[PDB]
């Protein structure tokens, strides 16, 4: 029985890895940002709400200008909002309705979306016809698209229901790159601010680190006790925190290769749908099934605020690349610009 | 099956040769990180409503 | 992405007439299509606007009332019914479209045209310096003069430069100050402030030579500056 | 507002005129989400009403149908499945001829599937179309097998009258809720050519009894 | 005093009638779940029975309490034509709430393809024109210190028929309908025991669209029935029928009741407006 020599090796290894980790947590951040002075309790009001999705709104994105933001429905639209002005920029329909993320290009030319089609859709924002037509339909998941992120306008890593991520070359179309370890579905991307590596959540509840050009895993994450809905690094890239369904924002650090800080309340039983940072990354805001996001001191796990005023639950949230704004979408087919 | 565990030890091998700093210094980094641009959060510091394009 | 323009040719002082441009090759129905006229030998004059669904029409205040403007979403035509035409109706006319949405390119793409002879408040866009001559290669400047600051409180100064190339219909170039337009090599730029602007060629060529014009879109009156051509 | 602003909030005028069009012509549709095991016979009930998830419309007595089948989505259920949150009804396929047959037992798999789907927290109100396909594939299997092999309690005669009551008990008696929703059990092999029929008699049945709900008369 | 524990009463009653209306407004307005058609309705129902308890019942009211008409002629004629135009506009959104669930009940593919708001749209714009149908004439020429309706019998058999007992007979009809396509409905060892749960349950459901329908129509009825028998019967009782003035009050402000109870029986009734107010 070879097998049983290689899960006894695997299983060595993991108590390796758990006692390398142990090493190195010689003091908790909690023990270390308890002279820094906490952010008391911030007033964020809804500046904007966007109105015009007629279902739950499962994914926004911000534009990289902090002004545009492309929200997907279940209604079939992808909407481009000016959240400045609350107009509606561009509403694009798609071919399938059932689009549960959407990512917004760095450089503004193209919006992604996918679902549970299984295709990433690219469309050209920017054409010389005053319409936006699908540039490029990424097949190649065999599960829901989750999430997706643009590298450029031709690079773009997708995560998948297939449990396997891909970075694609969208004008081949082809799977540049397929990033396979995860045995859960794979439900949240993000891109490093370097995009030079990502990390990606899935339902065994273990986030993974992948580096894009080589396309294999530096780290894996576990310490979550459910399916990770919700990833996002800390601005400088060398932390992230993840959203899992059981009321628990856990803060992981790339370099230490541990968890650093745990963001629960009991008083919170709902799961995380979405989670980001905010631009100094002192704030974790965190969407949740209770309806409202919450904000938290990112170094003190501290609820330092709450953006009550969803009617359903929040299903995105993403913060300007300015930090200016907050934009939470729901359920309730709402999208609140908050400040 | 032998293919898929093979497979897995390797990562995990692959994954524990990884230099781990403290987490006191890389609590420290994140710290250091939310000062250095406290100034450049209008989440933390509630911009006036002139600087706030949204009002 | 093609308008091409019908109707035209000589008409007697106090006819009617009616332009079409029969617009192929994009989403008609999502641009604010202009008519944008220019005299035998003058600058462009901009002459009315009809929105994306026809909602909202501007005509100029030398032909308002006088004349009309419709677009066949359908058929992907945009007509301009003219009446009572004036002998300061011989023009050049011009179809324009435009989409307006944040970061969008207005008066990118122009029709060829229709001659039209016809038989025997607002914002002054000055362009004090015309007919410029220069040398391939080398840099030119042209200025623009607003008799109002084009400058919105939103941020966007609402000034455009076009290039009536020769035989061709013109071409824009800078939309709103300092945004180069699709298409437009990276050597033209688009500066100014308030009410006075430039726009900078740094390394031009054969191509660039023409009619250079201003325009504004803060209000609607849309004026065009007095073209400043440039020559070899 | 400038200019270029107005028209900016024209555009997006006409696209909430547009996006409210769309709205309201998708709220006309009956939104069915068809369930089962592949090999359960969803493909043939597909056939009568005529990778990632399969858009089937029809149109039946005026009503616009769009069944959504999801059984090529092999991955997490419990992810994607809140989106038919708002669905009219399930149309869950099960093969009558399955109750020997093994992947588990292929019946227990679609008795536990549907147990799952019926008593789901998001389709607390949303009533299910049940399917039993391959009615006499499940004769000729009956008079020769006995249903005692899926079932051990069965206890009753192999004929096809009482193994088919005796397996829609065992599948109807999974719904829990029955308050808030039925269970619309209907028996096809590959040409009944009346199960989009049962469909719209069983969807006219669900909209009236949320109407009746409405009123307070249900 | 009588005159002060008059006023209380009234005053009250006109209160809460405001209140409850106004909350139904202000429920359908703010909260997005509540914008569908059959809310539209009650809405609308909420709208003209706040205009009763607005313009009409402080009126009447005073007209209680003082005894007398203290107004002009030309206010007392204002104030009969705006008591018949709210009063029969909110009969006949009883009514366009009866066809409206009858068409939801009977007809499910017009629910799904034609049921829209510019029906409920019509639907109160056609009880709202039914109203001034039965309130002008009056005031277009169909006729001291005490304000009356006109009592002419041509004008009575117009303004009681066309606004109660043709109301009364569609709402009966259409409820009766309602009531049988709503039974067929319901009547369309464990297995024993789970049938027994099944007739317990299609019984409860009976007896739910039993007392749904007692609790519209009795409302309904034992508010405005008393009234119109005695507005058709008195105006055709030349001295054999005399009204004692308090039985004629109470008669007169059943219907006010009405006004004040109808979101009661439509909307605080109702599981999306209570959850509704909760959220509030
Ligand atoms: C002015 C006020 C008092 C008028 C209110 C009338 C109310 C209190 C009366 C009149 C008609 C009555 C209903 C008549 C019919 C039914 C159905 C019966 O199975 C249970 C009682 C029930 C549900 C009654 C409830 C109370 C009821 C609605
Ligand atoms: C629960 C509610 C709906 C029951 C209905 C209350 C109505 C019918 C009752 C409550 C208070 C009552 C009023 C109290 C005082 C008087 C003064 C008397 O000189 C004339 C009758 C009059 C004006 C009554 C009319 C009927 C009245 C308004
Ligand atoms: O108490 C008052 C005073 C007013 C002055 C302001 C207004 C109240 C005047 C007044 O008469 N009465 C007594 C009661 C009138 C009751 N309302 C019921 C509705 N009505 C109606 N509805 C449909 C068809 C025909 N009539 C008219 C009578």
């Amino acid at each position: 029985s070879e097998l049983d020599q290689l899960r006894q090796e695997a299983e060595q290894l993991k108590n390796q890895i758990r006692d390398a980790r142990k090493a190195c947590a010689d003091a908790t951040l909690s023990q270390i940002t308890n002279n820094i002075d906490p952010v008391g309790r911030i007033q964020m009001r809804t500046r904007r709400t966007l109105r015009g999705h007629l279902a739950k709104i499962y994914a926004m994105h911000w534009g990289t200008d902090s002004r545009l933001l492309v929200s997907a429905s279940q209604d079939g639209k992808l909407i481009i909002w000016d959240s400045y002005t609350t107009n509606k920029v561009h509403a694009i329909p798609l071919r399938s309705s059932w689009v549960m993320t959407c990512a917004y290009a760095p450089s503004g030319n193209y919006v992604a979306c996918g679902g549970l089609d299984n295709i990433c859709s690219i469309y050209n924002l920017k054409t010389r016809e005053g319409n936006v037509r699908v540039s490029r339909e990424l097949a190649g998941h065999t599960g829901y698209l989750s999430c997706c992120r643009f590298l450029d306008d031709n690079q773009i890593v997708t995560s998948s229901g297939d449990t396997t991520c891909a970075l694609w070359d969208i004008e081949t179309g082809q799977q540049t790159t397929t990033f396979t370890g995860h045995t859960g579905d794979v439900m949240s991307l993000s891109l490093a601010p370097d995009t030079r590596l990502f990390v990606s959540g899935a339902c065994d509840a273990s986030a993974k680190l992948w580096d894009v050009r080589e396309g294999m895993c530096r780290q894996t994450f576990t310490g979550h006790e459910s399916d990770i809905n919700a990833i996002c690094f800390f601005p400088n890239g060398n932390a992230f925190a993840t959203g899992s369904d059981d009321a628990t924002c856990r803060l992981f650090d790339l370099r230490a290769d541990q968890e650093l800080m745990t963001y629960s309340h009991d008083n919170i039983i709902c799961g995380i749908t979405s989670v980001s940072f905010s631009k100094s990354g002192r704030l974790l805001l965190a969407g949740y099934d209770d309806f409202n996001c919450n904000v938290w001191d990112a170094l003190k796990a501290d609820r330092a605020g709450v953006l009550a005023g969803h009617d359903n639950r929040v299903s995105c949230l993403g913060v300007t690349d300015d930090g200016m704004a907050v934009a939470t979408g729901s359920w309730d087919s709402f999208l609140k610009i908050w400040n | 099956s032998i293919a898929q565990a093979r497979k897995l030890v390797e990562q995990l091998k692959m994954e524990a040769n990884i230099d781990r700093i403290k987490v006191s210094k890389a609590a420290a980094d994140l710290m250091a990180y939310c000062e250095a641009h406290a100034k450049e959060d209008p989440l933390l510091t509630p911009v006036p409503a002139s600087e706030n394009p949204f009002r | 992405v093609q308008l091409v323009e019908s109707g035209g040719g000589l008409v007697q002082p106090g006819g009617s007439r009616k332009l079409s441009c029969s617009a192929s090759g994009f989403a008609f129905s999502s641009f604010g299509m202009h008519w944008v006229r220019q005299a035998p030998e003058k600058g462009l004059e901009w002459v009315a606007y009809i929105s994306s669904g026809s909602g909202t029409i501007y005509y100029a205040d030398t032909v308002k009332g006088r004349f009309t403007i419709s677009r066949d979403d359908p058929k992907n035509t945009l007509f301009l019914q003219m009446t009572s035409l004036r002998s300061e109706d011989t023009a050049m006319y011009y179809c324009v479209r435009s989409i307006y949405y944040y970061g969008s390119s207005p008066f990118d793409f122009w029709g060829q045209g229709t001659t039209l002879t016809v038989s025997s408040s607002d914002i002054v866009m000055t362009q004090a310096t015309s007919s410029v001559p220069v040398t391939p290669g080398e840099s030119v400047s042209i200025s623009c003069r607003s008799s109002k600051s084009l400058l919105h409180s939103n941020g966007n100064t609402y000034l455009y430069w076009f290039l009536q190339r020769p035989g061709q219909s013109p071409q824009l170039l800078i939309y709103r100050m300092s945004n180069l337009a699709s298409g437009v090599p990276d050597r033209f730029s688009g500066s100014g402030s308030g009410t006075a602007f430039t726009l900078t060629i740094s390394r031009l060529e054969a191509e660039d030579v023409g009619v250079y014009y201003c325009m504004q879109h803060l209000e609607y009156p849309l004026t065009f500056g007095a073209g400043t051509k440039l020559e070899l | 507002l400038s200019a270029e602003d107005k028209a900016a909030v024209e555009r997006s005028k006409m696209i909430d005129r547009n996006l409210r069009e769309d709205g309201e012509k998708a709220a006309k549709e009956v939104k069915l989400l068809l369930l089962g095991a592949g090999e359960s016979g969803k493909n043939t009930i597909v056939k009568q009403m005529k990778t990632g998830i399969v858009e089937t419309h029809f149109t039946f007595k005026d009503l616009y149908f769009k069944m959504f089948d999801v059984g090529a989505q092999r991955s997490e259920r419990k992810k994607w499945i809140h989106c038919f949150e708002g669905v009219t009804a399930i149309i869950f396929c099960v093969a009558l001829s399955d109750y020997d047959l093994v992947l588990m037992n292929r019946m227990h798999a679609s008795m536990k599937l549907f147990d799952s789907i019926c008593n789901n927290k998001w389709f607390t109100e949303t009533s299910i179309i049940l399917f039993l396909n391959k009615k006499d594939l499940f004769e000729e299997k009956i008079k020769r097998s006995p249903l005692t092999i899926c079932y051990p309690e069965y206890t009753g005669s192999n004929t096809y009258e009482e193994a088919a009551a005796y397996i829609q008990c065992q599948f109807e008696d999974l719904n829990r809720r029955k308050d808030t929703k039925e269970i619309y059990t209907h028996f096809t092999c590959s040409t009944d050519t009346k199960n989009v029929q049962f469909v719209f008699d069983a969807v006219t049945d669900v909209i009236i009894k949320n109407n009746l709900k409405e009123c307070g008369l249900y | 005093s009588y005159q002060v524990i008059t006023s209380l009463l009234l005053g009250t009653l006109i209160f809460c009638a405001v209140l409850g209306n106004a909350c139904v407004v202000a429920a359908i307005a703010l909260e997005r779940s509540l914008q569908n058609v059959a809310n539209y309705l009650i809405g609308s129902l909420a709208v003209t029975d706040l205009m009763v308890s607005v313009l009409v019942l402080p009126m009447a009211a005073l007209y209680q309490v003082l005894n007398k008409w203290t107004l002009g002629q030309v206010t007392c004629d204002l104030f009969i034509a705006l008591d018949v135009l709210c009063c029969t506009s909110s009969i006949w959104h009883l009514c366009a709430i009866a066809l409206d669930r009858y068409w939801a009940i009977t007809d499910p593919i017009d629910y799904v393809n034609k049921r829209t708001p510019r029906r409920a749209a019509a639907l109160i714009s056609l009880t709202w024109l039914i109203g001034f149908l039965i309130s002008i004439p009056p005031m277009l020429g169909w006729r001291p210190d005490a304000c009356t309706i006109s009592k002419d019998h041509g004008y009575t058999i117009y303004s009681t028929f066309g606004a109660f007992y043709i109301p009364l007979l569609l709402m009966l009809v259409l409820y009766g309908r309602i009531f049988r396509a709503a039974r067929f409905r319901i009547r369309k060892r464990k297995n024993e025991r789970n049938a027994e749960a099944k007739r317990k349950m299609a019984l409860a459901r009976e007896r739910k669209t039993v007392k749904t329908l007692g609790i519209i129509m009795g409302t309904f009825i034992l508010c405005w029935l008393p009234f119109f028998i005695v507005a058709l019967v008195l105006p055709f009782c030349e001295s054999s029928c005399h009204m004692p003035t308090l039985l004629g009050a109470i008669i007169n402000w059943l219907g006010y009741s009405n006004s004040l109870l109808n979101p009661v029986i439509y909307a605080y009734f109702n599981k999306d407006f209570q959850n509704a107010f909760k959220k509030i």
